[PDB]
């Protein structure tokens, strides 16, 4: 099970989850692919934005789901 | 909206996949990021 997490730059990231890997968790899902921490990812999905107080079994996420994904610099 | 307000390396067809609170997140201006 995976699913496919587009960025801000329309480019996407295979990621293995579960319907209880919850948004605190798939924020390292990402930060272990290239580093980026909790703090400055912004994960949508059907192109809403989920919440580190759901599951992904909340919104429905199944393999292949595809996500979409925007980043911060924290202020520099 | 056109790049009038957008990050110098961002384009409103990539832009427009964002939802009206993160309209304003990337409106806000920023860096670190060039669309490719």
């Amino acid at each position: 099970m995976q699913i496919f997490v587009k960025t801000l730059t329309g480019k996407t990231i295979t990621l293995e989850v579960e319907p209880s890997d919850t948004i605190e968790n798939v924020k390292a899902k990402i930060q272990d692919k290239e580093g980026i921490p909790p703090d400055q990812q912004r994960l949508i999905f059907a192109g809403k934005q989920l919440e580190d107080g759901r599951t992904l079994s909340d919104y429905n996420i199944q393999k292949e789901s595809t996500l979409h994904l925007v980043l911060r610099l924290r202020g520099g | 909206l056109p790049l009038q307000a957008l990050p110098e390396g961002v384009d409103q067809e990539v832009f427009k996949q964002l939802p009206a609170d993160i309209q304003e997140e990337i409106l806000s201006g920023k860096s670190r990021e060039n669309l490719k």
